[PDB]
């Protein structure tokens, strides 16, 4: 079994495969948006345990110390 | 607020489970193959004049994620058992999904539809009569679909909701 992160979104969840924890949060966001929304509304990721704060998209998954995130439209809240 | 139906799409890798789900939810055909681990999609729909919420679970066909079946099989309220009409091994694999649903539900009573997908393709290796006979042996409907053309897609998912409503 590969590693993967859970992304909670407005209309369900997606499990996103990751090759390692050096992947950036930006890559995960892009994969989650493409799958769930398709082809400009903007989105953030939040750690599951820290509502209303955008994670740094340039940081690595490993630096988050978390495996579950919320995908939130920037003009909205979880 | 409204009634929610937990529908689960199962079947071998590559048969079009994700494409069927996205064609239903977003009216869009996904041309690329990105293998699923697990994804859920919720959408409000009207079926036979009555509004409800569909909660569709798109599952992994890849055997490396087979351990997750137990969980989603327990709470799934109806199942699309999908094979591809140009893939005889995916047709052979249908029975294994049904048997696992039986181990955790203690029966196969659960609403289920046998779905033969990719019917837009010219080359077929699963005969229609063979799929009809399999569905008859299970006592469930057989519906031919194409996630590409949308043929049969609403019929497949809505048949599950109708079967749940009529229990
Ligand atoms: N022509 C045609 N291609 C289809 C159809 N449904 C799916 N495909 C194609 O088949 C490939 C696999 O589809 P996908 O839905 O990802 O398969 P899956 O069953 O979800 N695979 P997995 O179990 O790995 O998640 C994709 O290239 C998709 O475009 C269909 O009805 N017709
Ligand atoms: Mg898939």
């Amino acid at each position: 079994e590969s590693l993967f992160v859970r992304i909670n979104a407005a209309h369900g969840f997606s499990l996103i495969q990751v090759d390692n924890t050096k992947v950036t949060m930006k890559e995960i966001l892009l994969k989650a948006v493409k799958r769930r929304k398709g082809s400009g509304p903007q989105y953030r990721l939040e750690k599951q345990s820290e509502p209303n704060v955008a994670v740094d998209l340039d940081s690595t998954l490993e630096s988050q110390s978390a495996w579950e995130f919320c995908l939130v439209r920037e003009n909205s809240s979880r | 607020s409204m009634t929610e139906y937990k529908l689960v799409v199962v079947g071998a890798g590559g048969v079009g489970k994700s494409a069927l789900t996205i064609q239903l939810i977003q009216n869009h055909f996904v041309d690329e193959y990105d293998p699923t681990i697990e994804d859920s999609y919720r959408k409000q729909v009207v079926i036979d004049g009555e509004t409800c919420l569909l909660d569709i679970l798109d599952t992994a066909g890849l055997e490396e994620y087979s351990a997750m079946r137990d969980q989603y099989m327990r709470t799934g309220e109806g199942f699309l058992c999908v094979f591809a009409i140009n893939n005889t091994k995916s047709f052979e694999d249908i029975h294994q999904y049904r048997e696992q649903i039986k181990r955790v539900k203690d029966s196969d009573d659960v609403p289920m539809v046998l779905v033969g997908n990719k019917c837009d393709l010219a080359a077929r290796t699963v005969e229609s009569r063979q799929a009809q006979d399999l569905a008859r042996s299970y006592g469930i409907p057989y519906i031919e679909t194409s996630a590409k053309t949308r043929q049969g897609v609403e019929d497949a998912f809505y048949t599950l909701v109708r079967e749940i409503r009529q229990h």
